[PDB]
RNA sequence: ACCUCGAUGUCGACUCAUCUCAUCCUCGAGCUGAAGCAGGUUCGAAGGGUUCGGCUGUUCGCCGAUUAAAGAGAUACGUGAGUUGGGUUCAAACCGUCGUGAGACAGGUUGGUCCCUAUCUAUUGUGCCCGUAGGAAGAUUGAAGAGUGUUGCUUCUAGUACGAGAGGACCGAAGCGAGGACACCUCUUAUGCUCCAGUUGUAGCGCCAGCUGCACCGCUGGGUAGUAACGUGUCUAUUAGAUAAACGCUGAAAGCAUCUAAGUGUGAAACUAUCUCAAAGAUUAAUCUUCCCAUUUCGCAAGAAAGUAAGAGCCGUCAAAGACGAUGACGUUGAUAGGUUACAGGUGUAAGCAUAGUGAUAUGUUGAGCUGAGUAAUACUAAUUGCUCGAGGACU
RNA sequence: AGCGAAAUUCCUAGUCGGGUAAAUUCCGUCCCGCUUGAAUGGUGUAACCAUCUCUUGACUGUCUCGGCUAUAGACUCGGUG
RNA sequence: CAAGGAACUCUGCAAAUUAACCCCGUAAGUUAGCGAGAAGGGGUGCUUAUGUAAAAGUAAGCCGCAGUGAAGAACGAGGGG
């Protein structure tokens, strides 16, 4: 299963009515045809892949080893490269359609950058309880108070090891399986596909074949409001 | 909050090693010749020639 | 709480803006905040752009944002910009005052900047 | 690389109507809905009076309430959908786009309706 | 969304006037009132002249929520008064003239019965 | 009465759970005076779950309600450098009992003083500098880690078999469930206080009007971006392995039988991955690619001027980023932010004029007026003509 | 005399009726009154209580089911500490 | 803060509603004072004319989410000691 792969940016937000008396929210995701950086047949390379540039910027926004092996490699000066694995089908300089390398009804998956959140609560990431909201006592609402690992001679008298704490919460880049294909648009290169992608609207967006499923391609729900007067 | 002593010299050192203030990279002024520093005023008072600060 | 200082609200913020924009208006040039410029600024070059339509119905609606100081009056300063102010502003599309940014304050070590208004 | 945000219109070109008359969160309006249980299709009438009119182009929804039995049944529907014949009947006066007060209004009790 | 111990009155031609919530059926943690789903009830306030017993454990469905259900077909119908019907021993009610509308999203689940004979199906 | 009396806060309630299996179930299997369904004992066996009320200061204890399920033990009978204290280890007021009496009731109704500005180890994320070993920029990877490891109903297969019948399945397929994670808040909600609007008093803007202050921000209704949920989509699988319970195969000891003595397969909700994510300070610095470098002569050796050029940094604008650092783009050749105009979108016919109205006021001008974030042109403004570290195969 | 598991009952959560699906909370009910009980007075009483108990209409972030808007600390910066 | 309304516990403790004026109405018990402002209901904005010394008020008309319009106003009912 060389599970193909395909980067775009998140540009919207949308509703598509469809079948079975049901909406389903369709987003859109715009991209153009990207250049191949190379591909790695697994023989000392640990792995087999494929290396793809995109975000392609001009030659004086960009450094000097990065933007000669670009040319050296007959390709243009990009701001982002990334390795889809487990496709290596690339030949040189490949413009990217993704139109026919995907079909319209795979369910495949999506990996994505999340928006950022800093330093938060313990609520979010981790979905504990808070202190007493009202009732009249004190002033706690929301502290996480109990930590206890042993207090006495020789319970514990120490504390566990890792810590279910949020970090520097959001923007980590992670990848989310069974969303379904809707539609395309080649005047854009663009792809309308079921359900929103994480993070910021217009941050990367890879779409590859999901595991989940070898892909199985479903119809098109017809639901187009093409009543007119 | 409790501690059950007094700190030491060497590590109150380090303690106070991270308190380092800001530092200032200079840059040189075009607009009259004198001391300046960079995307600040002039000495003088000239910005883009458009003198705008009084010495008095 | 208990009673204390409140800090700085919404209404003292926007009232200092009008206060400095009235001010500048006056004279041409404040000594101020570089936040606080950023956030008057706005409201100054929207203010003279909208001076450009001279029409008492742009009377009225500026009428909102005027303060007096010890030289001038409300009336005065809007007389003077519906004069002289504003038909020098028009041949710029915007950008009509000028922050410049100054060292640091000696009382607090915060980041000073001078705004005028210069065509 | 630019993002114009137009394509969030120009992929809109698909789910739209014309049919829709533009009213008011104040204006009498009907609709027929279709009820398909695969024979004996029925089709319900479902008119009232108009609670919101607001929409950003696919979320152009509304509220309608009927009165039935002295039960306030309120339905919304979104302007961009199957089996809907939005046919108008009245427009009167509203001065907000979304308004909640006259589910308290009764016969001989309701507002003045404009011609 | 309605916990428990609400006051609701009556839909079919039973006889009742007021009934309360005595165990909502579900599972832990459920939080939510969707309609069409069973709930055990107790005739709160049952005049003589019904047939049923003022307090009376029995098996009611909610088809009205003054909470409301937000529809997935892109409509969303909403109710804003809480009504029940009480079902006799499979799914059918113990009223016969069905008074006020009953919602589509029972008719899911069937319950013939009722909409046999109710006024209309929204 | 061993150890603490120059203290080592003991019942709770609360959030968080963790460990064990001598388990309630989701598991698999053996056997059963197991016709079948429904069953019972035990075995391997802890991944996960094991609720909501009233009652007693009370986690003890009663039953209520369901689910496959409401299991038990240990954490100072878990957690007052985490919070009020309800009985109880402040007082008393009162009833009853008792003492000859100050008073006792470990009986009873009531009230009832919880302080700590975070030093060190673990610790959440990032940082100062440095290493990754000619310099610099990248791409990687997977020793070792984390999440995911949950789970019922209906329909079809099927009232088929069995059983006279009643009763009535074990397997598999689909939909629908519940809890939880992940994302977006396109729909809807609270909210979005320098947004708009209805809107009253008082006092200011010379007065009438039209503005302004306070009345939460005067109240109220909405609402740009945007926060969150009650807003809507998915998931708990399949597969390679392996023992475990049980069945074994050929098969001796014990001329057969016999899973065992060699291997063999069927093979547990469990285990390792397959799913998703960080990752070489992972000095086991692992692997690879690219760019750059060429001026004798000395000085404890290669600087006597070249002293990055590969770049990075100081600083400013930004920033859906965001305790400060922080990373990312822009640095004028710059659309990097702000502005002017236009747009999306929202508020809602602006003031005034005109008609009728003695006059509350109704209509036209007008889908007009307006706005902090979302979008487009635009160097109109600012980020300018600056400064610091930073080139020569030292070594195998 | 009066009242009786008491402002007080070891047996006791004694028992009955009801409110309550659930009620030693509430009331009345009987009584081997461990040890109730008339001047450390009783029974009941008309309004009221900066007392408590339970039921009731009304109001809900009281929890479901979390935060929101802004500050004030907090956090950087400069001055003292 | 949509919805549940005390389900959390000894847990109605800060928590909302009734408010100023005017018009009805108000139970039991009572020692005849009360209860009682019980409880429960309705109106307040502007203009015209009348009232008057004004005052509310009176009749007619007008609007919208309201009309002590902002800032100032009592929650109780029942049982027990």
């Amino acid at each position: 299963m060389e599970i193909r792969g395909i980067f775009g940016v998140k540009v919207g937000m949308s509703q598509v009515f469809t079948t079975n008396n049901e909406r389903l929210p369709i987003t859109v995701i715009y991209c153009e045809p990207n250049q191949v950086a190379g591909v790695k047949t697994e023989a000392k390379d640990k792995y087999s892949a494929t290396l793809l540039s995109f975000d392609t910027v001009e030659n004086k926004k960009l450094n000097k080893p990065q933007q000669g092996f670009f040319e050296k490699n007959n390709l243009k000066p990009t701001k982002h490269l990334q390795e889809i694995r487990n496709m290596t089908g690339f030949e040189m300089g490949q413009q990217i359609t993704p139109q026919n390398l995907f079909q319209v009804g795979e369910y495949v998956d999506v990996s994505a950058i999340s928006k950022g959140r800093g330093f938060t609560g313990a609520i979010k990431r981790w979905n504990f309880k808070i202190g007493p909201l009202g009732h009249g006592a004190g002033y706690p609402h929301r502290f996480q108070g109990s930590v206890q690992a042993g207090r006495g001679g020789a319970s514990a008298q120490r504390v566990f090891k890792g810590k279910k704490m949020s970090g520097h919460y959001g923007h980590e880049k992670v990848t989310v399986q069974n969303l379904r294909i809707v539609g395309f648009d080649e005047a854009n290169m663009l792809v309308l596909v079921s359900g929103a992608i994480a993070g910021p609207e217009g941050g990367v967006v890879l779409i590859r074949t999901a595991k989940k499923k070898p892909g199985v391609v479903k119809p098109i729900e017809l639901a187009v409001q093409t009543e007119k007067a | 909050a409790v501690q059950q002593r007094r700190s030491s010299k060497h590590r109150r050192d380090k303690r106070r090693s991270h308190d380092a203030l800001t530092a200032q990279a200079l840059s040189v002024c075009q607009k009259c010749g004198k001391k300046k520093l960079f995307h600040r005023v002039c000495s003088c008072g000239m910005y883009g020639d458009l003198r705008v600060k009084k010495a008095y | 709480s208990y009673i204390n200082k409140p800090g700085k609200t919404s209404a003292w913020r926007v009232m200092t803006v009008r206060q400095q924009v009235s001010a500048v208006l006056a004279y041409g040039k404040i000594e101020t905040t570089l936040k606080k410029a950023k956030n008057t600024q706005k409201r100054l070059d929207k203010l003279i752009t909208l001076a450009k339509v001279d029409n008492f119905n742009n009377r009225r609606q500026v009428k909102k944002w005027l303060l007096n100081t010890n030289l001038f009056d409300v009336d005065q300063l809007m007389d003077h910009l519906f004069s002289k102010v504003a038909p020098k502003y028009e041949k710029t599309p915007g950008g009509y005052s000028r922050v410049l940014k100054l060292g640091p304050r000696r009382g607090d070590a915060t980041e000073m900047a001078i705004l005028q208004l210069t065509d | 690389k630019i993002n114009k945000q137009a394509l969030i219109d120009l992929v809109e070109q698909k789910q739209l109507k014309a049919y829709v008359p533009e009213f008011s969160a104040g204006d009498e309006v009907n609709v027929a809905i279709k009820l398909k249980e695969k024979e004996k299709v029925r089709i319900q009438n479902f008119t009232g009076t108009v609670l919101r009119r607001r929409g950003k182009g696919i979320s152009e929804t509304f509220i309608v309430r009927k009165t039935t039995d002295g039960i306030p049944i309120e339905k919304n529907f979104q302007i961009h959908n199957p089996n809907i014949s939005i046919e108008l009947k009245r427009r009167g006066k509203v001065r907000r786009a979304y308004i909640s007060y006259m589910r308290e209004r009764s016969g001989k009790a309701a507002k003045i309706k404009e011609r | 969304m309605v916990s428990f111990m609400t006051r609701l009155n009556v839909a079919d031609n039973t006889g009742a006037k007021q009934v309360g919530i005595i165990k909502v059926l579900g599972s832990t943690r459920k939080r939510y009132a969707f309609l069409g789903d069973v709930v055990v009830v107790s005739v709160k306030d049952a005049i003589p002249s019904g047939m049923v017993k003022k307090g009376q454990v029995l098996r009611a469905v909610i088809v009205r929520t003054k909470k409301g259900q937000q529809r997935k077909d892109g409509t969303h119908l909403k109710f804003d008064d809480n009504a029940c019907v009480l079902i006799k021993e499979d799914k059918s009610p113990r009223g016969t003239r069905i008074f006020g509308p009953v919602a589509r999203e029972l008719r899911e689940r069937g319950y013939n019965k009722i909409l046999s004979l109710a006024v209309e199906v929204v």
